[PDB]
């Protein structure tokens, strides 16, 4: 069912086997890159242990990284079966296409896994740099969701750690700011109900 | 705008559409402090590195990857280099890994050199005079090469725009010494893989393709003998 879908949840909790499986998944994870945290971050064992390896048989994981996640989110990549196979990397600018530790940071880092043999993708589509106007803290670019449907377009996606400005078209998106729940595919909709009958998590 | 659909319809690269893409008296001071270009040939392979003395306080890495030729070395090749006994035990280490399996087989390397990472500074090449051809794992095209950053021990961007070089043109930019210097991390800084075209006062290069020699390890020690053996490199020299 393409039209947006979401689910409020805290995603250490989520039974995320009654979503089914999909061509793409796509998380930017509250890292705990051992700095003040303005939100509630996931231990590297939580991390570790999050049920990645249920969404997907076939596709592409794409991971944001920052700080030591560059190496944990390497780890964890591993660890759930893929093989890091991209870095798309995101460079920040205003609106005059100016750019905005040791160095000052002029970019973003996304690694991009692989399992198992997906087929029928459109590879090598576009490069891997993004140059796009920063939007609220926190907040991705939307070319990613564009580059990510040129490169598998129709199939089903799902957003970890979203938040609402994310929910597109083709992509089931969770986190813990989104409103309520909103499903539409009646696949998932008869397992949520058997597996949430009180629809509490 | 969206550069990335514009890249699909047209070729042109988002990075060429980045605009714009003081420190001076800092840069004299490097320029005063710089010991000679000091150069030597040496196949690497077969060479006891435990030869170039005394530790470096900074050491910039360059292996010859197939993936920049579309002799190499792999990654087998470099992982066995005994860099952590030519580095000093609080040093820096700059390693360009390409854009392919580099960028994981570069880390463990830093790990087992005893480094830990502390920037990603990625070199992102524009199109802008020619607006490619696919590693088979590739998911996109790959417009960048990144050199790793990485400390033992205790003003710049970590980006460099630059146009992508002619084909089989392997030099990386120039504005790597530029960012390495202005850390002034200390005047023992070793080039590996360097060549006749990367030599520049400040530096020891060693590398296979040299066409000449200069090194003496003991007048290079010279240098850095009392009362200069902790200057940073970006501070007056001692009268
Ligand atoms: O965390 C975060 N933003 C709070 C949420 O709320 C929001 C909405 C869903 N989020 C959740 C979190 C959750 N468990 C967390 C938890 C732990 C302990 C107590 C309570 C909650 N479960 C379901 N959705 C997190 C967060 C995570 C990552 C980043 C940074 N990247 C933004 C980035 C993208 C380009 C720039 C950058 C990236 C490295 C490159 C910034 C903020």
């Amino acid at each position: 069912l393409f039209p947006p879908q979401w689910i409020c949840c805290d995603i250490r909790y989520l039974d995320v086997s009654i979503l089914g499986k999909f061509a793409v998944v796509m998380a930017d994870p509250p890292w705990d890159i051992h700095m003040e945290l303005p939100y509630g971050t996931l231990t590297d064992d939580e991390m570790r242990r999050l049920n990645i390896p249920v969404l997907q048989d076939d596709g592409f994981l794409f991971l944001w990284v920052t700080g030591r996640a560059m190496e944990l989110g390497r780890e964890c990549l591993n660890l759930w079966g893929y093989e890091r196979v991209d870095e798309i990397i995101w460079v920040k600018t205003n609106q005059l296409q100016r750019i905005i530790h040791w160095l000052n940071h002029g970019k973003e880092h996304c690694l991009v896994g692989v399992k198992g043999n997906p087929q029928g993708f459109n590879q090598g589509l576009d490069c891997d740099v993004i140059v796009a106007e920063v939007r609220s803290t926190s907040h991705k670019p939307d070319e990613i969701y564009g580059m990510i449907e040129r490169l598998s377009p129709g199939t089903r996606k799902i957003e970890l750690f979203g938040r609402p400005h994310n929910v597109q078209p083709n992509w089931i998106t969770l986190g813990n700011q989104l409103d309520g729940i909103h499903l539409l595919d009646p696949d998932v909709v008869a397992r949520f109900k058997q597996r949430y009958p009180d629809g509490i998590i | 705008n969206d550069y990335c659909q514009h890249f699909v319809d047209t070729g042109h690269r988002p990075q060429n559409f980045i605009r714009d893409v003081l420190i001076r008296l800092k840069d004299e001071l490097i320029a005063k402090s710089n010991t000679p270009p000091m150069y030597l040939q040496a196949d690497i392979e077969a060479f006891d590195i435990r030869e170039l003395t005394p530790k470096f306080d900074v050491i910039l890495l360059e292996p010859p990857l197939e993936e920049y030729y579309r002799k190499c070395w792999t990654w087998d090749d470099i992982m066995k280099l005994e860099i952590d006994e030519i580095a000093a035990p609080r040093s820096f280490i700059f390693l360009w890994c390409g854009s392919g399996e580099g960028l994981d087989l570069g880390r463990v390397c830093l790990r087992k050199w005893g480094y830990r990472r502390c920037e990603d500074i990625c070199w992102i090449k524009t199109n802008k005079n020619n607006p490619k051809t696919l590693d088979p794992k590739a998911v996109f095209q790959r417009t960048k090469e990144h050199c790793l950053m990485g400390i033992k021990g205790t003003v710049d961007i970590d980006l460099i725009i630059t146009e992508e070089p002619e084909i089989g043109n392997i030099e990386k930019p120039v504005e790597i010494f530029h960012i390495i210097e202005h850390f002034c991390l200390g005047r023992r800084r070793l080039h590996l893989f360097g060549r006749d075209s990367t030599i520049r006062p400040g530096w020891l290069t060693v590398g296979p393709t040299l066409t000449n020699s200069n090194y003496n390890a003991e007048t290079y020690a010279s240098y850095f003998s009392a009362p200069n053996s902790y200057l940073t490199g970006c501070t007056e020299e001692i009268e």
